[PDB]
């Protein structure tokens, strides 16, 4: 996060 | 910074189109360059939109080709999540967040009521000489829906009943009767009972 060709998970972190 | 969601509960139904709205302030002109929007549900990523960039690589695979932030709503402070052809997998607790000079979030519990109101009839002359008919109703649903055959003065007959993998619920009843006879097919689920019938006429030879 917050690189939006990267996956998120909840909250605000890596995924 | 607040966001606020004018619903937190949707109830939709199955192959319908869903729109989820998640408002935050914007005043007049949106700063494109300082806004991240994340729709989240249950482990799954929706949306991660950065200062206008998307990559629908990091899309759930169940949301592929279904799911959409409106960038129509996004300018007038409305992060509205567009799902459309609703799954049964849609069904959980939605999390919209908000960055934008602050940041907040809401949770949206969203769901799927899939009747078994589509009812797919057809009617076969399997053999004319003895008047035999061939009676098949097939729907999908869920939960599980049992078929009860009746005849036009209400009395259940038997027939035989496929369930394969939402449910896809066929039965077929096979009878020796004649022209403008008239027939039912009801889809029965339980907890709590809801009906959906066919009405099958049988037709010229």
């Amino acid at each position: 996060f917050a690189n939006p060709h990267l996956g998120w998970s909840w909250x605000x972190r890596x995924g | 910074f607040t966001v606020t969601v004018p619903k937190d509960l949707y109830v939709v139904e199955y192959g319908s189109n869903m729109t989820i709205e998640c408002k935050f302030p914007v005043e007049k002109q949106l700063d494109l360059a300082a806004l991240i929007v994340y729709w989240e549900m249950e482990d799954k990523n929706i949306i991660q939109f950065v200062h206008g960039e998307e990559d629908l690589k990091v899309q759930h695979s169940s949301y592929r080709q279904r799911a959409r932030l409106l960038k129509d709503q996004l300018s007038l402070g409305n992060a509205a999540l567009q799902i459309t052809d609703v799954k049964l997998q849609d069904a959980g607790v939605y999390r919209c967040m908000i960055s934008y000079g602050g940041a907040d979030y809401k949770r949206i519990t969203v769901k799927v009521n899939a009747p078994y109101n589509k009812i797919n009839q057809r009617i076969l002359v399997v053999d004319p000489v003895t008047s035999e008919h061939e009676l098949t109703c097939q729907a999908e649903g869920y939960p599980k829906a049992e078929v009860i055959w009746t005849s036009s003065d209400h009395q259940v007959l038997s027939g035989k009943t496929t369930t394969t993998n939402l449910f896809n619920v066929t039965s077929t009843l096979r009878i020796n009767t004649t022209t403008n006879e008239i027939f039912y097919c009801t889809f029965r689920r339980l907890d709590p009972e809801e009906n959906h019938t066919a009405e099958l006429v049988i037709p010229e030879l």
